[PDB]
């Protein structure tokens, strides 16, 4: 390509048919690279086969990213403000039912906008802002809209940081292929420097404008947009202005204190959210570490080191393709990233850390759902960029005998190895609740597998469970209750309006699902595994790395050679984790429920959304929809005329979506070829076709039309499912 | 490689037959405006004959005529496929034989003629259309009003109506 | 590094300029001279003040009769005959081009020198102060807003209001 | 500037500039006339 | 008049329907709008579903049981432009979809190289061949049949 240059224009390529692999879109017409253009529109195999500017485009593409969830919580912020509900429904919770969103009366829109709180018709919410949002040490409307425009800020300029890349000049090379300090700054000082400036901003401002809001008031009947500095004086009700310490240090005296922290655990009679008198010397005792920590160091050495007999000598020389890789270095982060977003979903909803959270059901499981989906749609794609990196990144083999050409050397092994394990899983993890059935519907209890006929007898306790909620008896100080108020040992009174967090019981029907999560965990990774190791070549196919780690399928022979790849094992690996994923939120609901979520009332007499229901009743996996399924769902498909309605009214598309998706799945291809020409006929003779020779779906164009419509069918037709029963009755 | 138009016969005779009949359509009107009291819809019957005989009926009149119409059409088209009618002046006009500079093809724009004394079917080109268009016009109006023109007391300044229906 | 954008018809934006401007013109003189107190009053009773209003709505109508017709024939000869078919002279079209309009018609033509050429002196006058109108009515079109925007009293529609120290409108100077 | 035989280009989108917009335009004749089902004439 | 009922000069079991139903719309004896500005149930919504009173217009309109009106459009009675009056409509709209589908189409294949013209759009629209739509009188209901797309063509 010209047009021209090198060197010599500026005048732009708006026009010339083409761009992307060389006897190119041709000249000659086709439909199949208009799915090609923007599939693989990021790609690196052309561009250029030189690195260079690659993470010069990278590091800038990225950028747009940040702004845009930079314009993303504008629109959330300013939102969750002027179409207000927020400042209603705080002087007001335990009482409201938050909005944030409303219609405009078009059409037959409205039934969508029903009386939700603090006076007013719109749309709920199970998107815990209203309750980060309860930190404003101020408090005020108008002024979410500065925290909005703050947010417009940092976008335009961190975005125009975007401009200041790629199309500017760029740098090079070394400017990341030196490495040498990144995360020395990273982890020291905004991992550090966030989180310490987050302390410093919650506790001058948040703790106090809410240390004197749990109990009553009307906002500005409290805490003005100044009057927390220098002031040190309203900082006197939550400790001392340190009277007579200079810079923590020893030859200090305590008569009767011991700053702000003093340690707490437990959950606010009142607002049990967890404590906030603790929060800030958390975040503190973070930081540090970062502030200290981020401070190694300039690279090898630390790895080119530790080896041993059958170890890995290539642990040594693990990568100087680790500065030159990406696909590499992005793949493992999925991992972690994703597999470091869903240990959030629990540490949430047995350890609530904003106030009011729990009492609000239904805006922390939507939360610990919709978290729940990234540590597992990370996570395949996790190991799909290995397998990219599997197939091609490096120039040529300079890589050499070391922990992987390791791994491989075994392959038809570890892969052989994990088989057994799944399938001895599966007949203990899933045939098992059939025997319930195939002996419950032949019906002789004596010897189902009950929690209560195959023997293990009114307890489960004896455990971990029951010597983590106890522990504060160890090495360890205290402080009233646990770690986290959902353990074994101890305490009851939580909450006024509803309830929240209780032990939580376990054995069978607690045992067994944690099982079935073994197994469907297993066989997940199992096809991630052998499918990113065996990713260039095989005794089914060893001229197997070729073209690229997608290819639809080698060739009719071989018996199959259809789905191999890789592209395909990230495709059958989404496939089941859309279970493994979509069966553990079917497992939280039913539990948290089932007991816990529930309520008290005089003699705190608890009464569960559902008196335990649980107990004889998931072992039976008709359970799952004899106490599931058709029991909940009954708010589904009664939702028509309402409010919410919008999800009975998606359930069924969607619900029609995944079963559109088969067709996509299930079929040939020359097939609406085929098809697709008995048209293109019918259109010739009116004269109305050939120009841009239309044309079906690229072999695994197919496939990325079913799997990605299995998932947006096969989902949301719960996120419906669920926003219907949380909302309203539980 | 028929290249464009085309057409001819076609519908330029298409127009005539709309112009000269809206032409006659408003003499329909005509009528009731000078000594003018009566007529719109007026529905007629339509002029009516004699005190000997009808009576609200006697028949489907209005239907009938125009089966006679019919076969006097058919003798139109009878001419139009291939020409024959004496005088020859829609098909292209009079002037016996001539305008065919389009009758075997190859038009383009062709403006015609046809009147030995003289002229033409031209400024019978224009009053052509301000009755075609004048009933767009005429039954325009209807579906509210029926009724032109007074003095400068108090009509020809539109006082106040009523929409369209809505 | 800089856009790619002299629309060609970066050619003819400036022709609907001298249009809108020039044209601004009208509003510009004919309103500060209103004429203040002229002698004084403003009252218009004459076709007007009985016989069932006037204007409004037969107003655009006859109005815009006129301007219809020369608004139309304005732009749309301007100039351009040729005026079909069929490959590139580029404005969209110049497909009127190499002729102008006629191969020894009528007098298409304005003026001798086998052209249109209304000489070649005059510069001077409206590349100065008139696409000045272009420039000029910029700020005394942002006059337009600060000149009545704050809805004289009546009205403060959807209260937020904001604060509040005194009025504003028009009629020349300014509290400062 | 555009005068007779065919004219200039547009996007890949400027049918997001047209489901938006113009089909647009139709709410805005769903709310003038708010309802539907058969319609009166004009 | 038909197999339903009759319209809404009388229907009984679609009066309860404008009642029960929307009017429990109500249902909140107040729900704080004493004077207040926003919460817009209270004006319309129903008014608009609603001040539809013993009025719809009168559109005939069946109604069967239950009184939701149902439509027979058989050209009779009351019932006509419930199909032919909305049905040529759909008809004439599209067709004039099409009409320039056979159109920002048939003008390209020709000059030089013409292959992908269409990923961007040579007037948008067509807006050239636009109006040929309305400019449809007659038009392919002749020329169609008869020349251009010519049984030749064919
Ligand atoms: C106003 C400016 C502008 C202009 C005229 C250009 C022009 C160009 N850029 Mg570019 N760029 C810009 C701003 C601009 N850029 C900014 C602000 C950034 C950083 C944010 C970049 C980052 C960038 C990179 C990495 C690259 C270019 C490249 C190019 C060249 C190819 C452009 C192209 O066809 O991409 C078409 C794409 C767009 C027009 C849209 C850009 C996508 C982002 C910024 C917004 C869209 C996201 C949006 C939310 C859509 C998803 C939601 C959807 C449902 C609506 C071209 C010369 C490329 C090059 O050098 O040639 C290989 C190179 O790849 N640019
Ligand atoms: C940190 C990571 C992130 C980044 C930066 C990338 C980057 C990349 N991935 Mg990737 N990937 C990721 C996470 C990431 N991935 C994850 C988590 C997975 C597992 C699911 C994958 C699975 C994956 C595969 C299989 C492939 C890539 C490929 C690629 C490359 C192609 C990108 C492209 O052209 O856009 C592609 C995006 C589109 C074409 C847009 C279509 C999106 C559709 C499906 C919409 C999604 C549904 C949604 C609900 C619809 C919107 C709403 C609607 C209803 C209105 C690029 C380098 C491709 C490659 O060939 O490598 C060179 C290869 O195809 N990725
Ligand atoms: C085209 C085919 C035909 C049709 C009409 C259907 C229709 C349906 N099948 Mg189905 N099916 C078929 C052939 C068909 N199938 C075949 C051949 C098979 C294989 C044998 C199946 C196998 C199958 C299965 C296994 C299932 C279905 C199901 C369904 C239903 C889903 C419920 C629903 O849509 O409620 C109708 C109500 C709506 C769609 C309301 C929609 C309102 C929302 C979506 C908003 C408005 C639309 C808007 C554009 C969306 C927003 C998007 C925006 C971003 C643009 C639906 C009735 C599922 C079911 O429900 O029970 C069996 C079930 O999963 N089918
Ligand atoms: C301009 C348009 C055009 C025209 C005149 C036709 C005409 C036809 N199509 Mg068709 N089609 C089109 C575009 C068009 N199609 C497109 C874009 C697709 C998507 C691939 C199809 C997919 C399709 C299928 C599967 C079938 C037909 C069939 C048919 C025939 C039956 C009519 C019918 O019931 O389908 C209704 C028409 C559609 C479903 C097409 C939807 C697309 C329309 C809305 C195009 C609108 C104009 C478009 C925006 C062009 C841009 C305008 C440009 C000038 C600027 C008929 C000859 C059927 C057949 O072969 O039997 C004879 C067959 O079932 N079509
Ligand atoms: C979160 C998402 C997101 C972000 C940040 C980007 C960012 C980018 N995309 Mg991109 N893209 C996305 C989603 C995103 N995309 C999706 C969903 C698709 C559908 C498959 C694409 C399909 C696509 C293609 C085909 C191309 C890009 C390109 C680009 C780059 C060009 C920037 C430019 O040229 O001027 C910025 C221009 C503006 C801001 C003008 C305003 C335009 C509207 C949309 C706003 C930029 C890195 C271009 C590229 O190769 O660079 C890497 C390339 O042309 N994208
Ligand atoms: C993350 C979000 C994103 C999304 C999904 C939305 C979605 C919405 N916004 Mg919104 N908005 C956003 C970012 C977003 N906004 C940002 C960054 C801003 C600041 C510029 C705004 C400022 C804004 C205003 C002023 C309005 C909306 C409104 C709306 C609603 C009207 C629909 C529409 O936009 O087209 C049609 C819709 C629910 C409208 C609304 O809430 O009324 C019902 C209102 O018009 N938004
Ligand atoms: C990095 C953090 C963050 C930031 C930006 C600030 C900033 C400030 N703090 Mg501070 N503070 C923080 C975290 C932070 N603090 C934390 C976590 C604690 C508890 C461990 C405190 C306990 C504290 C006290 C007791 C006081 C301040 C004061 C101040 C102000 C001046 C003295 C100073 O600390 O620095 C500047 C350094 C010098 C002036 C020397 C200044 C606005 C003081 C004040 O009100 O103003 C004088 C004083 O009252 N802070
Ligand atoms: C000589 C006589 C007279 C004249 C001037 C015409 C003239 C005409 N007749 Mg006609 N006709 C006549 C006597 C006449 N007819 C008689 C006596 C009959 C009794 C059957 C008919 C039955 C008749 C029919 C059914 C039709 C005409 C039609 C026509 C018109 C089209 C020309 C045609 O169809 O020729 C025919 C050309 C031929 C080459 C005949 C083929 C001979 C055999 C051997 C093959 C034309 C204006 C047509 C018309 O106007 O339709 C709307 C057509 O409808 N005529
Ligand atoms: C009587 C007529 C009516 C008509 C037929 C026109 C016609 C025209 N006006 Mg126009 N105009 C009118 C009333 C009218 N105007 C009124 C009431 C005003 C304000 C007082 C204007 C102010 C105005 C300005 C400022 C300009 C025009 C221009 C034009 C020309 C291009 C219009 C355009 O926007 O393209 C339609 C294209 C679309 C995409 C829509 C065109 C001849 C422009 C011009 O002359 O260009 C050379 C430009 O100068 N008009
Ligand atoms: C149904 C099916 C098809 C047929 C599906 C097709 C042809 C979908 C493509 C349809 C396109 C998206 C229609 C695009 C037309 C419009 C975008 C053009 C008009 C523009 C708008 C204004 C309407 C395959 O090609 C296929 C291939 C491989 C495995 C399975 C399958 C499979 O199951």
């Amino acid at each position: 390509l010209v047009d021209r240059d090198p060197i010599k224009t500026s005048f732009e390529q708006w026009a010339k048919p083409g761009h992307f692999s060389r006897t190119i879109a041709k000249g000659p017409d086709t439909t199949t690279w208009i799915w090609n253009l923007h599939a693989d529109a990021h790609d690196f195999d052309s561009h250029t086969s030189d690195l260079e500017e690659i993470s010069r485009k990278v590091f800038s593409a990225h950028f747009g990213q940040l702004s845009i969830i930079f314009l993303w919580l504008s629109g959330m912020y300013f939102h969750g403000a002027r179409f207000s509900n927020y400042e209603a429904w705080l002087n007001d919770p335990t009482h409201i039912g938050p909005s944030a969103q409303v219609v405009w009366p078009i059409v037959g829109q409205e039934i969508l906008n029903g009386d939700v709180g603090g006076g007013f018709r719109g749309i709920q919410i199970t998107s815990g802002f209203f309750q980060i949002w309860r930190a404003s040490g101020i408090t005020s409307e108008l002024q979410l809209y500065c925290t909005a425009i703050g947010a417009l800020v940092f976008a335009g300029l961190m975005l125009f940081a975007g401009w200041f890349h790629y199309h500017k000049a760029a740098p090079k090379l070394a400017w990341f292929q030196d490495v040498e300090s990144m995360l020395n700054h990273h982890l020291a000082g905004l991992l550090g420097l966030g989180s310490l400036s987050w302390a410093r901003h919650q506790v001058h401002v948040s703790l106090p404008i809410n240390q004197f809001l749990n109990a009553g008031v009307d906002p500005k009947e409290i805490p003005l947009p100044h009057e927390f500095i220098l002031n040190r004086d309203l900082l006197a009700q939550l400790y001392p202005s340190f009277a007579e310490g200079a810079t923590p240090f020893f030859t200090l005296n305590w008569s009767k204190y011991a700053d702000f922290l003093t340690f707490r655990g437990g959950l606010d009679p009142l607002t049990g959210g967890l404590w906030l008198t603790d929060i800030a010397h958390h975040h503190l005792a973070i930081a540090i570490l970062f502030l200290i920590a981020g401070h190694m160091y300039r690279i090898k050495d630390i790895l080119e080191a530790h080896k041993g007999p059958f170890t890995g000598q290539g642990h040594k020389g693990l990568y100087e393709i680790l500065t030159t890789s990406w696909h590499a270095q992005l793949s493992i982060n999925l991992a972690m990233l994703g597999s470091l977003t869903i240990v959030v979903a629990q540490h949430m909803y047995s350890m609530p850390p904003y106030p009011y959270l729990a009492t609000d059901y239904a805006t922390q499981l939507s939360l610990f759902t919709h978290h729940m989906w990234i540590g597992g749609f990370l996570i395949v794609g996790a190991a799909a960029h290995a397998a990219i990196f599997m197939v091609r990144d490096y120039d040529p083999t300079t890589r050499y005998n070391d922990l992987l050409d390791r791994v491989l050397r075994h392959r038809d092994a570890i892969i052989s190895h994990l088989n057994w394990v799944c399938i001895f899983l599966g007949f203990h993890s899933f045939g098992l609740y059939i025997h319930n059935d195939t002996m419950s519907a032949l019906g002789r209890p004596q010897d189902m597998f009950s929690d209560t006929a195959i023997q293990l007898q009114p307890v489960f306790a004896q455990w971990i469970q029951n010597t983590h909620a106890l522990a504060p008896g160890t090495t360890a100080p205290g402080a009233t209750a646990s770690t986290s108020l959902t353990w074994g040992g101890g305490d009851l009174v939580a909450v006024g309006n509803k309830v929240a967090l209780l032990p939580i019981p376990l054995g069978t029907a607690d045992f067994l699902v944690h099982h079935i999560h073994a197994f469907t965990i297993h066989v997940t990774v199992l096809i991630l595994l052998k499918g990113v190791l065996f990713a260039r070549s095989s005794r089914l196919i060893p001229d197997k790395a070729n073209l690229g780690f997608r290819f639809p399928c080698d060739g009719p022979g071989r018996g199959g050679t259809c789905q191999v790849s890789a592209w395909d094992h990230v495709f059958l690996g989404l496939f089941w984790m859309y279970n493994s994923i979509s069966v553990v939120i079917f497992h939280f609901s039913w539990k948290m429920q089932s007991d816990v979520w529930g309520t008290i009332n005089d003699q705190g007499v608890v009464t569960h959304i559902t008196a335990g229901n649980f107990a004889q009743s998931s072992i039976t996996i008709n359970g799952w929809l004899r106490d599931f399924l058709w029991a909940q769902a009954s708010q589904v498909i009664q939702s028509y005329g309402s409010s919410l309605s919008a999800y009975g009214l998606f359930f069924l598309g969607a619900h029609f979506v995944w079963a559109f998706s088969l067709m996509f799945l299930f079929s040939g291809r020359g097939y609406w070829q085929e098809l697709i020409e008995s048209i293109v006929w019918a259109h010739n003779k009116l004269k109305v076709a050939p120009a841009t020779q239309p044309r079906a779906l690229s072999i695994v164009q197919g496939r990325a039309v079913g799997v990605t419509h299995y998932l947006l069918g096969g989902i949301a037709t719960t996120w419906a499912f669920f926003l219907a029963r949380i909302i309203a009755v539980g | 490689l028929a290249e464009d138009p085309e057409n001819l016969r076609w519908f330029v005779q298409a127009e005539l037959v709309n112009g000269r009949w809206a032409m006659l359509g408003v003499a329909g009107m005509l009528l009731p405006e000078v000594f003018t009291s009566i007529g719109i819809i007026n529905v007629p019957k339509w002029y009516a004959a004699g005190k000997e005989e009808y009576f609200a009926s006697s028949s489907t009149l209005f239907v009938i005529e125009f089966i006679l119409s019919h076969y006097v059409e058919i003798r139109r088209w009878q001419d139009i496929k291939n020409p024959g009618s004496v005088n020859q002046d829609p098909i292209f006009k009079q002037y016996s034989l001539p305008a065919g500079e389009v009758g075997y093809p190859g038009g383009i724009f062709n403006p015609l003629n046809f009147a030995p004394t003289l002229e033409a079917k031209e400024k019978e080109i224009a009053n052509g259309r301000l009755m075609l268009a004048f009933l767009g016009f005429i039954i325009q109006h209807n579906v509210t009003g029926k009724g032109p023109f007074d003095n400068l007391l108090q009509h020809i300044s539109d006082p106040w109506h009523n929409t369209i229906v809505q | 590094s800089d856009p790619e954008s002299l629309r060609w018809n970066v050619q003819a934006e400036l022709v609907h300029s001298r249009w809108a401007m020039l044209g601004a013109a009208g509003i510009f003189i004919p309103e500060f001279l209103t004429k203040l107190g002229i002698l004084n009053t403003p009252s218009w009773y004459t076709a007007g003040e009985q016989e069932y209003f006037t204007d409004t709505t037969t107003l655009f109508i006859v109005e815009l009769v006129f301007i219809g017709w020369a608004e139309g024939r304005r732009w749309a000869d301007i100039l351009n005959p040729g005026c079909v078919n069929t490959d590139p002279i580029f404005p969209n079209n110049k497909l009127t081009g190499t002729d102008v309009g006629y191969p020894g018609g009528l007098w298409f033509d304005p003026l001798g020198w086998g052209s249109a050429s209304p000489q070649k002196l005059k510069e001077l006058r409206t590349k100065e102060i008139k696409n000045g109108r272009l420039a000029m009515l910029a700020v005394m079109g942002a006059w337009f807003q600060h000149i009545y925007t704050g809805t004289g009293p009546i009205d403060n529609l959807f209260a937020a209001h904001l604060a509040d120290p005194h009025a504003t409108i028009f009629a020349a100077f300014t509290p400062k | 500037m555009r005068d007779f035989k065919t004219y200039l280009s547009v996007a890949p989108v400027l049918s997001t500039l047209w489901f938006g917009s113009l089909a647009g335009l139709l709410i805005e004749i769903n709310r003038f006339f708010p309802d539907a089902l058969t319609f009166p004439f004009f | 008049d038909i197999a339903g009922l009759t319209p809404c000069k009388e229907s009984k079991q679609f009066a309860k329907r404008e009642k029960q139903a929307l009017k429990k719309l109500q249902a909140s004896l107040k729900l704080y709008a004493d004077d207040s500005a926003p919460a817009l149930a209270i004006k319309a919504t129903m008014e608009k579903t609603k001040k539809r009173f013993d009025n719809y217009g009168k559109y005939g309109l069946l109604c069967g049981s239950d009184g939701l009106p149902h439509l027979i459009v058989s050209g009779d009675q009351r019932h006509w432009g419930e199909f032919i009056t909305p049905g040529i409509l759909f008809l004439y709209i599209a067709g004039w979809i099409g009409w320039v589908g056979r159109s920002y189409l048939i003008a390209i294949r020709d000059e030089k190289k013409p292959t992908q013209k269409e990923i961007i759009i040579d007037v948008p629209l067509a807006s050239s061949l636009l109006f040929r739509g309305f400019s449809w009188p007659v038009a392919a209901y002749r020329e169609l049949l008869n020349g251009e797309l010519v049984d030749n063509n064919f």
